[PDB]
């Protein structure tokens, strides 16, 4: 279900 | 009334400031920075832009 | 040895040390010198140590942090490469850093000129390009073999 | 609190502009005799100069303070790679341009919020002036604003290698300037010229008035000759040395003509597409004021 | 139902050209009323506003309609409106392969020319210089002309070599008229003769000059 | 859950309707919807903004993005105010990609105005983006001006359908007790006044209105291909089912809800101006902390997010707020 | 040394960023208003309660 | 030619349909290009609508 | 049938690819009449290219 | 003197020989046939 979140969102990384 | 260059000259000095670098600084990490897709492929324009 | 200029017996050496040193030409100096305050962060960042080394050593390593830190361009001028990676209309929103993240700038020429002199030399190069290519557009799920 | 005696801050001992060469410091003067030049039969010809846009950019709120002094040196003659700066904190000057505010410029360099205790800063009234022009360096890289990267270039060519024989006439034969040198050369004058006091000088120009600007003019019209040489040098399409028996000189390939990149690469100062905008900006805008 | 509005020909017969698949020829389906202008330059500035793209490139059209071959070159139309702009895209079009703009333009907007292969470059920038060659004839003796521009002769940005060699040989407007020249044919070789002419001789500082 | 609901979802012509409205929910847990109704009065210290959205406006389907704009501009007026430039740059898409034509004539004038000059406007003649870095200073964001414009009266219309509800009002339980109050004077908005009326309810009836009009919008954008006219007919039976839901919400959202901000106004704590009923002009007017032997420490602040919930406002929490909500529907 | 509690105070803690500090020695610090460059006005006498 | 009008009418029906999509944020990521300006090829258009 | 992919699906995937990195070489097809590649040979002072 | 996925690739590649003698190496263009051309400047990157 599409929960309500408030913040930024985390998925993939980015690299030095 | 300036200040001589000290890396051109023979005789060798000991002491000089070096600029160094806090812990807040931080190098070479990761970004947790979200994707989100075109949704749909049909109407996507490479065409021009 | 200057900073024995009143903690040693030996008795000539004391006078002259205390002379050439408070001479009004030279001065020596020890710990930290001085401070660079943050823009919109307001936190100290780069601090300047009057260190105990030697000018040959500390010469080399202040090309390293200027350049780091010369370099003008966030952590976040990175997700502008990681995008074009990817379908053309995609996009990301940035956890902006700024200042806090430096990184130094991708190099332009050193790359494109040694990936010349190394496609003449190992002429099997081109194996791992058309490879990496082809690894992709299987990935991406466009051709499926049914049989008929 | 320094104030000007209408000598002006150059007629002071506090900053002077000196190049170091030769084994002992010397004054801009004593260089330029050694610039040796001919010609090559390329006419360079005097155009003219459009006016700035009078808008003035916003100083978008900012804590802390800023080294504005900093940035204006270390674009036009920064030597390290300098990586883009077409952004920036470099508009915080039109935050001293309106009447009564409290932010003072101090020595050094530095654009204070609020005066703090000990530091000596530039008249709070001489100061204005200097920023209803130059804080207008602000928009540099904004589009439909920024100044052309190759017109000026024929201005300053003629300013720095032009016999007044020709200037009085606007027309110059195109020149390959020579010199003597020694080892970094070109590299050392500009880890020299940086840390020169460049404030010092402009805020000079924009306030000292028709009596003591015929002779500001006069005593400056060399240090303006010396920031304007290594300014050139990162133009200019070649740096290639030739050599005597023992003697080696610098030949500059083409001084006042604009080609886009840098002859020095490796031998002398180098600029970037965000500082050809930036150039071009600065002489457009100090041009007016001088000339 | 205003007299003072012009229909845009070209830029919206092409779009229609292509069945609209284009974005520049969607725009014009949704809202047809895009191309009703009353000013020129101001036709193209909205086709611009309405899109965040900076140039649209139009491939060009032939007269011959049997000679179903590729094109030599297309044109390209870029977004600017200020004098201080002009300045700007003619100083970023260096270092980019091989192009040309010439003189004046025709709507107030700068469009500039893009060639396939350099071989392709020769034969279009000697077609221009011809056709000068004939303008500042009836200049020459006082008439009156209609050609809009002033001078037709193309101006080679970024380059090759052979063209600089050319540049410079039709910039001067050689005696060679009581033509003899060999002019009929195939006139981008006895041209180009004549430019390692003027070269070596003939002459004094008209050496000088097509060195200059 | 019901609100694409009413029956007939099983018609092949909502399936891209569907998924639409179902990605563009959100569930009803309890902390968030208070936390909803506490942030609309409580002050701030950081700069928050919405939780961006990427989505190009393709579909007459695509309508259902702005109209979430409009719900969340009404239920809070305040807390709209300090959003309104960066709901105003996904907002543009809209107004040049639905259609092209009044766009180009807006952005001619500029997308940034200064109010100073003792009045009057300072338009400037350049498009740029918002950003929402550059919120505490001298830029208000021109499309929200409502100033009569010259030849986009199409645009300058439904760019009124975000005006404030109800009045403001000078809160004295609060001054008149002596509470500590960081403005000269103290106000707020309420943000939807009462029932006037045996059974009229203004309120109910201006989001009627607003209905009415943005079905045009909808009911004209001439599109091709066939798949839009599917979803451009089966989009009427979500626009009007949704205006029914909410002639039955309206009593028990501006009786016993209206109650509970008048009150909460003036509580002891709070002391600062949130207000916004006129988003053409009004700033935070914020205070310093100095010293003149060098210190400096602002009150509102750009840095975020913090290690806390109050950075970033969710704007998705309106659908469970319109159907998985039972009101005590006024024990 | 009071019992009173001192969980953060005098540092900022962003989430992206971790825990950065802050100094905590000011002097007159007479807190006056900002005009939007930044700039420390005046008083203003009439208005600021 | 002049005389074999059919040998060179079935050569005008190799003509490729294609344009020269110059790539943008290819570039503006900064990344290697040996020619003085990025160009490519692709085969086919888009017929949306 | 193949119209519909080979036109708005198996063309996305061309346009990605002119973005990727390692490449950097101009393989324009178009017109085949007037086309040939760059040679890029590593000379030396002495010996062989 | 002096697992990385280039490693795996290192071995895969040709670094068995490696023999060209590049003193004052350069990168040139050799017109249509074999002639090594001055560096131009406008077609040359």
């Amino acid at each position: 279900t599409k929960v309500i979140f408030n913040g930024l969102d985390v998925n993939t990384e980015v690299q030095p | 009334q300036v200040g001589i260059p000290k890396l051109e000259v023979d005789h060798i000095s000991f002491s000089n400031v070096v600029s160094m670098m806090t812990a807040n600084i931080r190098t070479g990490d990761d970004m947790a920075v979200e994707r989100v897709n075109p949704d749909d492929v049909r109407a996507i324009n490479i065409r021009n832009a | 040895p200057a900073l024995l200029r009143d903690f040693t017996q030996v008795n000539w050496l004391n006078r002259d040390i205390t002379n050439m040193l408070q001479q009004a030409g030279t001065k020596y100096g020890l710990g930290l010198t001085e401070t660079r305050l943050d823009y919109v962060r307001l936190v100290k960042t780069i601090v300047g140590h009057a260190l105990n080394i030697d000018h040959f050593a500390a010469s080399v390593l202040n090309i390293n942090l200027r350049a780091l830190m010369e370099a003008n361009v966030t952590a976040d001028d990175r997700i502008k490469a990681l995008q074009a990676h990817s379908m053309i209309s995609t996009q990301f929103h940035g956890p902006n850093q700024g200042a806090l993240r430096p990184e130094l700038a991708f190099d332009h020429d050193h790359i494109i000129r040694c990936l010349m002199l190394a496609a003449a030399n190992y002429p099997r190069l081109e194996g791992i390009i058309v490879q990496i290519n082809t690894g992709y557009v299987a990935s991406a799920n466009v051709i499926r073999p049914v049989s008929e | 609190m320094l104030q000007q005696p209408t000598g002006g801050y150059t007629t002071l001992e506090q900053f002077a502009f000196t190049i170091r060469n030769d084994g002992t410091n010397a004054t801009p003067t004593q260089f330029l005799q050694l610039l040796s030049y001919e010609a090559t039969e390329n006419e360079l010809v005097k155009k003219t100069i459009p006016t700035p846009e009078t808008h003035l950019p916003s100083a978008r709120n900012v804590p802390g303070n800023v080294y504005i002094e900093d940035a204006i040196t270390q674009a036009l003659f920064g030597i390290s790679a300098q990586n883009v700066n077409a952004h920036g904190y470099f508009s915080r000057l039109s935050a001293l341009a309106l009447p009564n505010t409290s932010a003072r410029l101090g020595l050094d360099g530095v654009i204070y919020n609020s005066e703090t205790i000990n530091i000596p800063f530039y008249d709070p009234a001489a100061v204005a002036n200097f920023a209803a022009t130059y804080a207008k360096l602000g928009n540099a890289s904004t589009p439909r604003y920024r100044a052309d990267m190759i017109d000026i270039y024929a201005h300053v060519g003629l300013e720095l290698a032009g016999t007044d024989a020709e200037r009085a006439a606007g027309v110059m034969p195109v020149k390959r300037a020579k010199f003597d040198s020694w080892e970094g050369s070109l590299i050392s004058l500009s880890r020299d010229v940086v840390n020169w006091k460049i404030l010092a000088f402009l805020i000079d120009l924009c306030s000292l008035e028709g009596e003591a600007l015929r002779a500001f003019k006069t005593r400056n019209r060399d240090v303006f000759r010396m920031m304007l040489f290594i300014m050139s040098t990162a133009v200019a399409a070649n740096v290639v040395n030739r050599k005597v028996t023992k003697r080696v000189d610098r030949v500059l390939e083409y001084i006042g003509v604009n080609s886009m990149r840098t002859a020095g690469r490796t031998a002398t100062i180098t600029y970037d597409l965000s500082r050809h905008e930036f150039a071009a900006k600065f002489l457009q805008l100090t041009f007016t004021r001088w000339n | 139902e205003d007299n003072t509005l012009r229909y845009n020909w070209m830029l919206g017969v092409y779009a229609r050209s292509t069945n609209y698949t284009t974005p520049v020829g969607q725009l014009v389906v949704n809202a047809p009323a895009i191309l009703n202008y009353s000013n020129p330059q101001d036709a193209f500035n909205s086709v611009f506003v309405a899109l965040g793209i900076d140039y649209i490139d139009i491939p060009i059209t032939n007269s011959n309609i049997f000679d179903d071959s590729s094109t030599p070159y297309n044109v390209r139309i870029w977004h600017a409106p200020t004098m201080t702009e002009v300045n700007h895209i003619l100083a970023l079009m260096r270092k980019s392969t091989l192009v040309s703009t010439h003189s004046s333009w025709h709507w107030n907007v700068l469009h500039t020319f893009h060639y396939r292969s350099e071989s392709d470059m020769i034969d279009h920038f000697a077609a221009k210089i011809l056709e000068d060659w004939r303008q500042k004839e009836k200049l020459d003796k006082g008439a009156l002309v209609e050609a809009d521009r002033v001078i037709q002769r193309l101006i080679p940005l970024s380059s090759s070599t052979y063209v600089q060699r050319l540049a410079a040989i039709g910039a001067l407007y050689p005696n060679e008229f009581t033509e003899n020249v060999l002019d009929l044919s195939r006139l981008s070789t006895a041209l180009l003769q004549l430019s390692d002419t003027y070269y070596q001789h003939a002459n004094d500082q008209l050496r000088r000059l097509y060195r200059r | 859950k019901r609100y694409f609901p009413e029956n007939l979802e099983q018609n092949q012509s909502a399936a891209r309707l569907v998924s639409a409205v179902k990605a563009r929910a959100s569930e009803a847990d309890i902390s968030s919807i208070h936390l909803a109704i506490a942030r609309e009065v409580s002050p701030m210290f950081n700069v928050h903004e919405l939780k961006k959205i990427a989505e190009s406006f393709e579909d007459p389907s695509s309508i259902v993005v702005v109209l979430e704009f409009i719900l969340f501009a009404l239920f809070f007026p305040t807390e709209f105010n300090r959003i309104k430039g960066d709901i105003q740059n996904v907002l543009l898409l809209f107004f040049s990609r639905w259609y092209p034509v009044e766009y180009g004539i807006f952005i001619q004038r500029g997308a940034t105005y200064t109010i100073n000059a003792a009045g009057e406007f300072e338009f400037s003649g350049r498009n740029e983006k918002w950003d929402q870095s550059l919120y505490l200073s001298e830029h208000f964001p021109a499309l929200f001006s409502d100033v009569p414009l010259a030849g986009a009266n199409t645009i300058i219309a439904i760019m009124r359908l975000f005006t404030p509800q109800g009045f403001l009002r000078t809160d004295d339980l609060a001054i008149a007790a002596n509470f500590p109050r960081a403005s000269r004077n103290p106000q707020t908005y309420i943000p939807y006044t009462n029932q006037r009326g045996t059974v009229t309810n203004e309120f109910a009836s201006r989001f009627r209105t607003i209905v009415a009009t943005l079905a045009n919008v909808v009911n004209e954008r001439a599109v091709q291909d066939d798949m839009q006219k599917a979803t451009r007919s089966c989009t009427k039976q979500w626009l009007r089912h949704l205006e029914t839901q909410f002639d039955n919400i309206a009593v028990a959202h501006t009786d016993h809800l209206s109650v509970v901000y008048a009150t909460m106004s003036n509580f002891m704590l709070n002391f600062t101006n949130n207000f916004s009923g006129n988003h053409a002009t009004f700033k935070p007017d914020q205070y310093v902390i100095t010293s003149p032997e060098g210190s400096y420490k602002p009150i509102i602040e750009r840095q975020g997010e913090t290690v806390d919930g109050l950075t970033i406002i969710d704007t998705s929490i309106v659908w469970p707020i319109l159907c998985q909500c039972t009101y005590p529907l006024v024990e | 040394i009071t019992d009173v509690d001192s969980t953060d105070y005098g540092k900022l803690t962003l989430r992206f960023l971790g825990t950065l500090t802050r100094s905590l020695k000011m002097q007159n610090a007479q807190i006056r208003r900002i005009r939007p460059d930044g700039t420390v006005l005046r008083y203003d006498d009439q208005i600021d309660i």
